[PDB]
């Protein structure tokens, strides 16, 4: 058995309303689960038995299907409804899993705070040198960060991690590292990270090691 | 009101074994079917193996079955995974789970699982304080090389939480690296201390770090 | 018999919810307006996201038909997430099941499930919604911690119903602990106080139910139906719970104290899969003031008079008694898959007669299987088995047929007169039925003639159209209108008068009336408020003596009534009835002066004697007895002539004897009239004077009890005569004697034995059967063949064990049955024969020393086996004889008896004695 | 001269009919009021109505088809007969009857038709894997019996309802055994999966095919599964010309009618069928349980018997629900299933033992006296039935077909069949009360010389008004002439009591309580002997005090049943084989036995001299048995002969006889060898 699960991502105005759709490869009844995950939380509950919903769910979330199809809307969907979805199936061995679809919730756009750091001392005397960058507080999720050396684009060494959703105001933080060696970063003058966002053009912080 | 507390997770060698416990309170624990769901990386839910109330029929994820045993104490009210001949694939976070006919209605935190040949190793950490003016100053802590995960952050003790935002770990050659960053007002600092504080429970080591002016 | 099936106020819902499932009647204290109830459980409704959930209907029987939901609620499932049933309303049959009393209505849903919060199972714990003027409360003490089929999740309380006298909730849980079945009861009042909506296990401080039982009574309904009644005497009515399959699917009947769940009278089916218990209700049948309980059982398999089994239906009927000892008898249906015991409910005093009664459904029965309902009253003895009357399905099957009966309610006078109607469901049609009851008037009419003896010649009347005179007499009709409960003051008869009716038929119109000059005469009679016995005279013309021969046939003078209807009615069309039991046939017989003399007074001079030819009774079975009544005429003749015998009811009257050609043939009657039996045979109207009349008379005398050690019968003969109406009376009697021949038998199991058993040696000391012998079980026994039963006889037995010094017989057990008890003077079984597990030639009690053996056999039947059977061990040292070789033998026992007292101690009673001799033959087969 | 008729038929030409079979009247002025009339058909013959003018019909018994009945099964073309007579025209008078016979054979090689129903709760699994090797090896053995046999296949696992199945508590029920780490099916209701086939392989990969689901209730479906096996006749596969064998295997307790009021299931089964295309019983959620008489109906209607194959722990409700279900039988199922195919060779065995014959659509006024034959010639009365015969043997029923009074004129068909037969006698029966000259009368006012009357059989009939010898005397008043024979031998009654003489014939004036018949007012319909209170206990109806029974009831009481159920035993035979059966009840035999059927015999001699007699033949052509040709039938024991009489330990009696060649033969009488009686005899007795 596999359960096919769409759309993997969503990105949904609040007050509009959503749904997502669960595939199985044969008849599964009525035993198909519906399950919520938040950032850094284990899953929930929200419908079981395909449209059996469970006591301190909103009734916006309303499951329905038999056999091969089923469904889960969520009718106008709060900030709060961020966070991933799974559905399960519980007809027969192994039980299966949905890929899950990620519930993003669109807000005003915002452009990003952007702070550029220098290698520590303390760095440069075991030999290594990372330059940090931090990208805070913008909305959509889809940045563009390049970093520059001496004018030079770098790809080589560069680490992006970006933060999941956050729960108050619907942004997002994402960090630019771009680590070298030490003898390698006395070579070059200035640095840069570069951010290209909608919102503007992009948003240029620098460090001149001369200075 | 049901409680679900999993441990026992960690780094193990490639072919090691592994006991995971679970235990459970708030309920009356043998009047229901336990199980172990497991997230991959891909953050994929896995439904490993499960243990009918009483233990009498015990089910297992076929790419499991032979190298995992799930087995419970009803007097002791915990629930158990005993792992062996581990493989990377069994890397995730391992959660215990309390049944309503075939759903898993109450959930526990997770216990993580890494299963790698890369040794236990401390994080190195650097302050990241701002190059030679706003009402607003951003700094951080970054928290290089460790393994295996998980790392956590506060500033100061937990007295600074707002302006906080800590990275997730980005793993590169075998070791991890996060940042944190937090903004502060500028008239606070460096007339205020702001330290990082990590902690990396793998190899029990904390590390304190002010963030000092360039 | 006076429900009506003309004008029943019929109420129905929307199709297909199945209103008729269950009926009840509501009469709060609030007003003089009652309602019916009827229920329908795939009802739709209002409450949102339930299907199918049922509902319960008020009706106003004035008119006014429209049936209304009651307001049990009006929301959606209760919540716990939002639009998560906790309860589910939906498919649980609302109104399966109905019952109410005052202001109170009790809906019951025993479909209703529940989701504890503890588990996600639904379970079919069956609830019930309480309407308690405007209040409701949910009533489910079966919703608990005790959440599935171990527990009480399964009970589905609400299939059966009722409430106790003042006020407790009897719910029916038959699925209840593995369906073993569960009562539930508790006192309304408390439920209502006590109800707090945020807790759906709530517990009862006066909470009862049937205990948890073991796995015995698995599947076997406990709460399918139940009633309530005074069985354990007074106080607190009892539980009257119906349990189907207990019994191996015979089902049971438990009745319950009604203050602690302990079984405190139990009833079976005696057939599998009747479901003894589908219909359990009860009654005073008997207006003796203790209810009975009528158990129906509609799958009841009979046996018709080709052998073949039929279902109709049972009902069983266990009649109570002071001592808890319930006398029983047994209604069937009369058709086929008419199923008789679907529904039993109380119908109360259908006449008013002091009696309280009941009706019987048979949902399938009739041509066109609509449903039949029977009718009958309570008698001082039981019920009247036969209907009086039925009411009938008046509807098609749309699909399924209605189920007449199936639910049923009575006792209950809805309409200004105390007569009781029946509210009988059809839930197939979506229907219920209010069949009303007339009131009913027992109507005393008489008829008497003054002149009963006629002369032809004392022509006195004047006939009004000529100058002749007319012989005549004076015919007078007397009317009393009597009833009770509420009837027109007012009553209209229609009284027809008939002279001469066995003449008009063909024959010469012997007598007319004076003023119409015809054989009849009509009135409309106003007879009002019952005793006020108005009358009216008509005077009847002898016809003339020149033209019609006849002389001694007797005139026979007629009454026949109708009791009118519209005009007797009340403005609902409630039209009265007469009552079943009263004739509408009442006669006179005049007869015209024969012989007499000179003074015209017929003088007759009746004498009875009786030859007898059989001088006894047998007691203890059905003795024929026949008397040769002889009635003479020695005097003038009589009006009239009949053969009056007062004869005990043990003696049970067959008929005139038409076997013998020298005796009469009287044609005779059998009749119990005001405390009496009584036989009456026919000699005949005219009787002429010097008539002689012999009849034998044949009875069949039972009699099987220590009575009298006579049976006597009182003869007379008699006549509606001016003169000596009475002959005395001849009293005979008949001898009854005890008859107890007693039958001595007997056998040897084997009839003989051969010496070469294998592997058969002998010990110094044996044990275990074979080192002894072979074993002989020797059956003695005492028949009672003849029909006198006794008290008290002796079997004795002599059994011959040491001949010369050799002990042959050792007796190994005495297997005593029957009243036996036996005393030995020799020690038993002296070899210890621990094996259970079960003069040369004749060793006779004369030859071997014997054991005696007495048994004393107490009171024995007639056709009772007293039997004694002795077990013992043939013993190898004392048959392998050593002196030279061996013989044959006769071991030869002998069983003697004695019959000493019998119960019949003012009879003549002689000994009952014989004897029989039981051997077996030993031999050795080969030499 | 003067017999019957003379005063009860004269005033009717149907009467005199209805009155006697002896009576005859003649017609066309044979004989113009002469004098006799009615009495017998040789009285008036003599007196000039010799010409057939007399109106005398008589009873008949014809045979319309006989074809003659088959010795072998697998003897097709023309259809393989298993009675003799087919068709058959009954012709009666009133308060008369004919005798026929009803041969019938269990026709050796006779076809079988049988299924294989299944429970399939989760407790068969292993069932339905030992089951792998049937069908293949049920078949093998069946060969034996008939050359012909097909097999099917179908299951039932209890109504998809509620409180049967697990309710769908959660959706995991929808497919269950989720509960315990395996997997099973939902809860159908009947299912039916192959039809009856010849290859009988099939049935092998159609179990192997098969797998259980769960059941909360542990009570079965499989009352709806039996009476849809027994009644879809369309897809069961049931051949008419062929023997139809339910099984029924099952681990459980059944469920049964009414008892489906806990599903909210109330609708009566009409026992149709109700299994659609998709081989499905559709009504399994709206249909409440067939009950034992429906059951019992619809089986021997269509000729079906029923197998239970039940575990032993059951064994109590399925004995007892065959006692209600006449026709089935019950035996003893292993766990394991193993032995389907030994308990279905034995239970075909034992449905062939026994002959019945059941008349369907039998009026109510006729009454079918039967006295059956059991051996050789002797007859026994009050048997629909025969126990203890062979395949290849045959039995004869006697019949005597009465009619009361006189039913109206329309042709009826008694169905006269064995149970578990499709070949039936159908009687067709006719009742001639009819006077020909009944029908050819025109009564017209006139031609009853001068006056007013009517007219039938060749003589003027005045009615009321203008009776008298012809037409005279209207209302008495010319009456005081003719005298007449008004009463036998001149007595000088004027009529017999309750009447007077009107010119020539009585006039009755009683009206009271019944009715009066005859010229001499000699019949009075309410004067007969009582039996508890009432002339013969309602179970008949008077004529001139002579009561005529009803359907099944005999003697002047009507207090008699021809019914034997009642006196039946518990082994088929009427009073348990030993005893004679009168008034429903049993008369004692001399050796002593009693009670209702003989059960109990305490002074009776022990087995052994009763045992030793079937040895003495069967084994040694000896005895009682030997020279009444009964063995064969009688002791349907086995019967093995050993070296040696063992100490076996069990419930085995020592016998023990001298024979006629002085010789001692020692012989053990084994009870229960599972259900069987058991003789071992010694292979050498000893002698001198």
């Amino acid at each position: 058995l596999v359960m096919t699960q769409t759309p993997a991502t969503l990105s949904v105005t609040p007050g509009d309303s959503v749904s997502l759709s669960c595939r199985a490869s044969q008849s599964i009844s009525n035993h198909l689960h519906w399950y919520q995950q938040k950032s850094h939380e284990s899953p929930r509950l929200l419908i079981k038995y395909a449209s059996q919903s469970i006591s301190g769910i909103p009734s916006r979330f309303s499951g329905s299907g038999s056999g091969t199809d089923f469904t889960l809307s969520i009718n106008s969907v709060e900030t709060e409804d961020f966070g991933m979805y799974f559905c399960q199936q519980s007809n027969s061995w192994p039980h299966t899993f949905g890929g899950g679809t990620k519930l993003e919730i669109k807000r005003a756009d915002a452009a990003p705070t952007v702070s550029i750091f220098p290698p520590s001392s303390e760095q440069l005397t075991s030999g290594g040198a990372s330059v940090v960058c931090f990208l805070n507080n913008f909305y959509p999720k889809d940045i563009n960060v390049k970093w520059k050396i001496d004018g030079s684009e770098r790809q080589n060494g560069v680490l992006n991690s970006w933060t999941d959703q956050d729960s108050k105001d619907s942004t997002y933080s994402m960090s630019s590292t771009l680590t070298l060696t030490k003898d390698e970063y006395e070579r070059h003058n200035s640095y840069t990270c570069e951010a290209t966002h909608k919102t503007s053009s992009p948003i240029v912080k620098s460090f001149n090691r001369n200075e | 009101e049901v409680q679900l507390e999993e441990s026992g997770g960690g780094l193990v060698k490639p072919g090691g074994s592994l006991k995971l416990s679970c235990a459970a309170s708030g309920f009356a624990f043998s009047s229901y079917d336990m199980s172990w769901v497991r997230q991959i990386p891909e953050k994929r839910l896995e439904w490993v193996a499960k243990v009918s109330s009483g233990g009498g029929s015990t089910y297992y994820l076929d790419t499991v079955q032979g190298r995992f045993t799930i087995s419970r104490d009803n007097a002791k009210n915990t629930l158990y995974l005993q792992m062996s001949s581990l493989n990377s694939e069994d890397t995730a976070m391992y959660y215990c789970a309390r049944h309503n006919y075939g759903s898993f209605a109450y959930w526990g935190q997770g216990t993580l699982v890494t299963v790698s040949a890369a040794k236990t190793t401390p994080p190195s950490v650097y302050p990241l304080a701002p190059g030679s003016t706003n009402s607003m100053v951003t700094l951080g802590c970054l928290v290089k090389g460790y393994f295996p995960e998980p790392v956590t952050v506060t500033w100061n003790s937990g007295s600074l939480s707002s302006g906080v935002h800590t990275f997730p770990a980005v793993l590169q050659s075998d070791l991890y690296t996060l940042s944190s960053s937090v903004t502060v007002p500028s008239s606070t600092w460096p007339s205020e201390t702001v330290t990082c504080n990590v902690a990396h429970p793998a190899s029990s080591t904390k590390v304190d770090k002010k963030i000092v002016p360039r | 018999f006076n429900l009506d099936v003309d004008s029943p106020a019929e109420y129905s819902g929307p199709e297909g919810s199945y209103f008729g499932f269950a009926v009840d009647f509501f009469v709060p204290s609030a007003s003089s307006r009652m309602f019916l109830l009827v229920g329908a459980p795939k009802a739709n409704t209002t409450q949102p996201g339930i299907v199918e959930g049922g509902q319960v209907l008020k009706c106003d029987w004035s008119s006014t038909r429209r049936c209304q939901p009651i307001e049990f609620d009006a929301t959606g499932n209760r919540d716990y997430a939002k639009d998560d049933p906790l309860e589910f309303k939906s498919h649980q049959w609302f109104g399966a099941s109905v019952r109410s009393k005052q202001d109170k209505i009790l809906a019951c849903a025993p479909l209703y499930h529940w989701r504890t919060e503890m588990k996600q199972e639904r379970e079919p714990v069956g609830t019930c919604f309480l309407q308690d003027g405007t209040k409701t409360v949910e009533y489910a003490p079966c919703r608990s911690q005790d959440i599935d089929a171990d527990g009480q999740g399964f009970c589905q309380g609400g299939f059966s119903i009722d409430f106790t006298k003042a006020d407790r909730v009897l719910l029916g849980g038959p699925g209840s602990f593995y369906w073993q079945g569960q009562l539930i009861s508790d006192q309304v009042a408390e439920i209502v106080s006590k109800y707090d909506p945020n807790v759906y296990s709530i517990k009862y401080n006066n909470q009862l139910a049937t205990r948890t039982a073991q796995a015995i009574f698995d599947d076997s309904y406990l709460g399918y139906s139940v009633a309530v009644g005074d069985f354990n005497g007074d106080g607190i009515d009892d539980f009257v719970s119906g349990v189907p399959r207990a019994a191996r699917t015979l089902g049971m009947v438990y009745i319950y104290d009604g203050k602690n769940m302990s079984s405190l009278y139990n009833f079976t089916g005696e057939q599998m899969a009747a479901y003894f218990g589908f219909s359990v209700a009860a009654t005073d049948i008997n207006g003796d003031d203790y209810a009975d309980v009528f158990i129906g059982a509609p799958l009841f398999m009979d046996r018709g008079s080709d052998g073949k089994l039929q279902e109709v239906g049972q009902v069983s009927v266990s009649l109570q008694r002071a001592s808890g000892d319930f006398q029983t008898t047994k209604l069937n249906g009369f058709e086929v898959f008419a199923r008789f015991g679907s529904a039993i409910a109380p119908l109360g005093d259908l006449d008013q007669d002091g009696f309280n009664d009941i009706a019987i459904a048979a949902p399938y029965g009739g041509e066109d299987k609509k449903g039949i309902v029977y009718i009958f009253n309570g008698r001082s003895t039981g019920l009247n088995a036969v209907p009086s009357q039925i009411l009938e399905g008046q509807w098609a099957a749309r699909s399924m047929p209605p189920s007449f009966g199936y639910s049923m309610k009575g006792a209950t006078d809805i309409d200004k007169n105390g007569y009781p109607d029946l509210i009988v469901g059809a839930f197939g049609v979506d229907r219920a039925i209010l069949y009303r009851a007339r009131p009913v008037i027992t109507v005393n009419a008489g008829l008497e003639v003054y002149p009963s003896i006629l002369n032809q010649d004392n022509k006195t009347c004047s006939l009004p159209g000529t100058a002749l005179k007319v012989s005549c007499f004076n015919v007078r009709f007397c009317l009393k209108a009597d009833g009770k409960g509420v009837l027109p003051r007012k009553l209209n008869f229609q009284v027809e008068l008939l002279l001469d009716k066995l003449k008009q038929k063909g024959a010469i119109r012997r007598a007319l009336f004076l003023y119409s000059r015809s054989p009849s005469h009509s009135k409309n009679m106003t007879i009002s408020r019952g005793g006020l016995m108005q009358c009216e005279e008509l005077i009847a013309y002898l016809r003339d003596e020149s033209e019609f021969r006849d002389k001694l046939t007797p005139i026979t003078i007629f009454m026949e009534y109708r009791l009118d209807y519209r005009t007797a009615a009340d403005t609902t069309g409630l039209q009265p009835i007469l009552n079943q039991f009263t004739p509408a046939n009442i006669s006179r017989q005049a007869h015209i002066l024969l012989d007499c003399g000179e003074d015209n007074v017929c003088k007759p001079k009746l004498e009875v004697s009786v030859d007898s030819d059989q001088k006894k009774i047998y007691i203890g079975d059905d003795n024929p007895l026949t008397l040769i009544v002889k009635a003479q005429n020695q005097g003038e003749g009589a009006y009239e002539a009949e053969l009056i015998v007062s004869i005990p009811l043990q003696a049970d009257f067959i008929g005139v004897v038409r076997n013998n050609e020298a005796l009469a043939r009287l044609s005779c009657a059998f009749k119990t009239e005001n405390q009496t039996r009584q036989v009456v045979c026919d000699l005949g109207n005219p009787m002429k004077a010097g008539t002689q009349l012999l009849a034998g008379l044949r009875f069949s005398v039972h009699q099987q009890s220590e009575m009298d050690t006579s049976v006597k019968f009182d003869l007379q003969i008699q006549s509606s005569n001016l003169f000596d109406k009475v002959s005395p009376v001849v009293s005979h009697k008949v001898d009854l004697a005890v008859l107890a021949a007693v039958e001595i038998r007997g056998v040897s199991s084997p009839d003989h034995i051969f010496l070469p058993i294998p592997n058969w040696e002998h010990k110094e000391n044996p044990e275990t059967e074979e080192d002894v012998g072979p074993v002989v079980q020797h059956i003695y026994e005492l028949r009672n063949n003849g029909p006198s039963s006794f008290s008290k006889a002796m079997l004795h037995l002599q059994w011959p064990y040491k001949y010369n010094n050799n002990t042959l017989l050792y007796i190994l057990h005495y297997d005593i049955d029957g009243p036996m008890n036996c005393t030995s003077d020799m020690e038993i079984n002296p070899l210890r024969i621990k094996i259970s597990s079960l003069d040369i030639h004749t060793l006779g009690c004369g030859v071997a020393q014997c054991l005696k053996i007495v048994c004393q056999v107490g009171r024995l039947d007639r056709g009772k086996s007293a039997i004694l059977y002795v077990k013992s061990l043939l013993w190898t040292e004392t048959f392998m004889n050593k002196e030279n070789q061996n013989h044959s033998y006769s071991l030869k026992s002998s069983a003697s008896f004695n019959v000493i007292e019998f119960p019949y101690k003012n009879l003549p009673i002689e000994d009952i004695t014989n004897s029989t001799l039981v051997t077996t033959n030993v031999t050795w087969g080969i030499q | 001269g003067p017999n019957i008729c003379t005063t009860r038929g004269v005033s009717s030409c149907q009467q005199c009919l209805a009155v006697s079979p002896m009576c005859a009247w003649c017609s066309d002025e044979a004989l113009p009021l002469g004098s006799p009339r009615c009495d017998l058909k040789e009285n008036l013959l003599k007196d000039n109505c010799a010409p057939e003018s007399i109106e005398f019909p008589v009873s008949e018994a014809r045979v319309l088809e006989d074809r003659p009945l088959s010795d072998k099964g697998s003897g097709d073309s023309s259809q393989v007969t298993q009675v003799s007579p087919q068709r058959i025209a009954l012709r009666l008078r009133p308060d008369d009857s004919k005798n026929f016979s009803i041969q019938v054979r269990q026709v050796e090689d006779y076809p079988v038709d049988i299924y294989y129903l299944m429970d399939l709760s989760y407790s068969m699994k292993d069932d339905l894997w030992s089951i792998q090797n049937l069908g293949t090896k049920l078949a093998t053995q069946m060969r034996k019996l008939t050359s012909n046999l097909r097999i099917g296949f179908g299951a039932f696992v209890d109504k998809p309802v509620s409180p049967y199945m697990y309710i769908s508590p959660p959706e995991a029920l929808e497919n269950p055994c989720y509960d315990m780490k395996t997997t099973c099916l939902p809860m159908f209701g009947y299912k039916h999966v192959l039809t009856l086939t010849d290859q009988v392989t099939r049935f092998n990969e159609e179990v192997k095919k098969q797998s259980v689901s769960r059941n909360r209730d542990a009570p079965e479906g499989g009352f709806d599964a039996i009476m849809q096996a027994t009644v879809c006749d369309e897809k069961i596969g049931w051949r008419n010309d062929a023997s139809h064998l339910l099984v029924f295997t099952t681990d459980a307790k059944t469920h049964i009618a009414l008892d489906g009021r806990l599903a909210g299931i109330v609708q009566p089964n009409d026992g149709q069928c109700h299994v659609g295309s998709d081989n499905h019983y559709s009504a399994s959620t709206t249909m409440d349980y067939p009950s034992l008489g429906l059951m019992t109906e619809k089986l021997s209607q269509k000729n079906i018997n029923l197998i239970f194959a039940v575990t032993e722990n059951v064994v109590n409700l399925y004995q007892n629900y065959s006692e209600l279900i006449p026709g089935t039988t019950v035996g003893v199922l292993s766990m394991d299933s193993s032995n389907v195919l030994q308990l279905i060779v034995d239970a075909y065995g034992k449905i062939r033992s026994k002959v019945e014959l059941e008349v369907r659509d039998l009026p109510e006024e006729l009454s079918l006296s039967f006295n059956a034959t059991c051996l050789n010639n002797e007859v026994i009365p009050g048997l629909k039935s025969c126990m203890g015969l062979k395949i290849g043997d045959t039995v004869s029923f006697s019949i005597e077909a009465k009619v009361r009074g006189c039913p109206q004129e329309k042709e009826k068909s008694f169905t006269i069949k064995p149970v578990g037969f499709k070949d039936s006698l159908i009687v067709q029966v006719t009742f001639d009360c009819d006077c020909a000259c009944q029908a050819q009368a025109e009564p017209n006012s006139h031609r009853c010389n001068n006056g007013n009357g009517t007219f039938e059989c060749g003589v003027c009939r005045c009615g009321p008004g203008w009776l008298g010898s012809q037409c005279e005397c209207s209302e008495e008043d010319y009456r005081p002439s003719q005298q007449d024979e008004c009463s036998p031998r001149e007595g000088q009654p004027v009529c017999s009591q309750r009447g007077e003489c009107l010119c020539g014939q009585c006039v009755c004036h009683s009206s009271d309580f019944g009715k009066i018949t005859g010229k001499y007012c000699e019949c009075d319909d309410f004067s007969c002997v009582r039996y508890k209170g009432e002339m013969c206990s309602g179970h008949g109806q008077c004529s001139c005090g002579d009561c005529l029974c009803d359907s099944d009831w005999t003697g002047y009481y009507c207090n008699c049943t021809t019914r034997t159920d009642t006196c039946m035993s518990s082994n088929g035979l009427l009073c348990s084989g030993r005893g004679k059966c009168e008034c429903g009840s049993c008369v004692c035999i001399q050796p002593g036995s009693y009670g209702d059927t003989c059960e109990k015999c305490p002074t009776c001699p022990d087995a052994c001299t009763f045992k030793k007699e079937c040895v003495e033949c069967k084994k040694f052509d000896r005895g009682a048995l030997h020279d009444e040709n009964t063995c064969n039938r009688y002791c349907r024991d086995e019967i093995e002969s050993v070296k040696e009489l063992k100490d076996t330990g069990k419930d085995a009696v020592n016998c023990t006889y001298k024979n006629e060649d002085d010789c001692v033969v020692r012989f053990q009488y084994y009870e229960d060898s599972s259900g069987k009686s058991i003789l071992y005899v010694v292979e050498e007795p000893e002698c001198p």
